């Protein structure tokens, strides 16, 4: 990944910066907990996600 | 009266002052893809019948 | 090298039988041993439930 | 080399992994090739100076 | 031909389906490989770099690296080079 330091306003960065913070829990915990829920309730429901 | 830095002066050295803000950018070689509506596909078993 | 999958495609309509038939052939045709694997650990998954 | 079509997802750290791993297949060729980048060490024998 | 291929008894012995081969699956492997990754990239919001997926020949792969076994990196010649010339000028006997 390429960090560089460039120049943004005050208020706009602390939504730049919480959005980066939640793609870099999506690629640690949030895909593998919501994949491998819906391998529980397609063992519940009889239905077989893809 | 506004407590807030709009508009300044300066001189044209420092108008690279302002580089402070940590960028995270993402490699071009890679791909970003967004899998929100993967979370519903799946087919239903059917139940045997007689 | 080459590791298989499911698959699930809804346009398609089968017999409930094939499925519970096709259950008993990949226990006893694939391998997923201690040496090597022929199967993904989602396709072992959906082979256990059929 | 490009039957994956890898020519073009192979980043600056990889092409310079390739050409620091020894491994090379001697033939009349590179005997061939090698005596020739050995008359090249001093650039003066190539027309060009500093 | 084969000591193996001596079918005796009629159980082994049934009837033909279909074929495959070696120069077929090749170009079998690589559209299925190729195909899938131009299927989920049409339908997600993927944003990468165009790259094309074609198939190549195979066939016409194979056969141009066996073009290249009879190449020649030498040369067979008569005389050499010039590899030297001489200027004259207005002296004599000093070039």
């Amino acid at each position: 990944v390429d960090v560089f330091i460039g120049a943004c306003s005050e208020p706009v960065y602390r939504i730049y910066n919480r959005l980066q913070g939640y793609i870099e829990a999506v690629q640690l915990q949030e895909l593998r907990n919501s994949i491998g829920w819906l391998e529980r309730l397609g063992h519940r429901k009889r239905i077989t996600y893809s | 009266f506004i407590n807030k830095r709009i508009v300044e002066r300066v001189r044209v050295g420092q108008i690279l002052a302002v580089l402070n803000r940590r960028f995270v950018a993402y490699k071009g070689k890679m791909r970003i893809m967004d899998i929100t509506q993967s979370l519903k596909m799946g087919t239903k078993l059917a139940a045997p019948t007689v | 090298q080459i590791i298989l999958d499911l698959k699930i495609d809804p346009g398609e309509r089968m017999d409930p039988a094939v499925r519970m038939v096709a259950g008993v052939v990949g226990h006893l045709l694939f391998t997923a041993g201690g040496r090597f694997t022929n199967l993904t650990q989602n396709m072992a998954r959906q082979l256990d439930i059929a | 080399m490009n039957l994956s079509h890898s020519h073009n997802f192979i980043n600056i750290r990889d092409m310079m992994r390739w050409v620091m791993l020894p491994s090379l297949q001697p033939s009349l060729k590179l005997a061939l090739e090698e005596e020739a980048w050995a008359a090249a060490n001093d650039f003066e024998d190539l027309m060009l100076t500093d | 031909q084969r000591p193996e291929r001596i079918k005796t008894t009629p159980y082994l012995e049934g009837d033909v389906l279909s074929s495959d081969s070696g120069p077929l699956l090749s170009v079998f492997a690589l559209q299925e490989i190729m195909q899938k990754v131009r299927q989920v990239q049409a339908d997600y919001m993927t944003a990468t770099r165009e790259v094309d997926f074609t198939v190549p020949d195979v066939q016409k792969i194979l056969d141009d690296i066996k073009a290249l076994a009879a190449e020649q990196v030498y040369k067979i010649v008569k005389v050499p080079s010039i590899s030297f010339r001489h200027i004259v000028m207005q002296s004599r006997d000093r070039v």
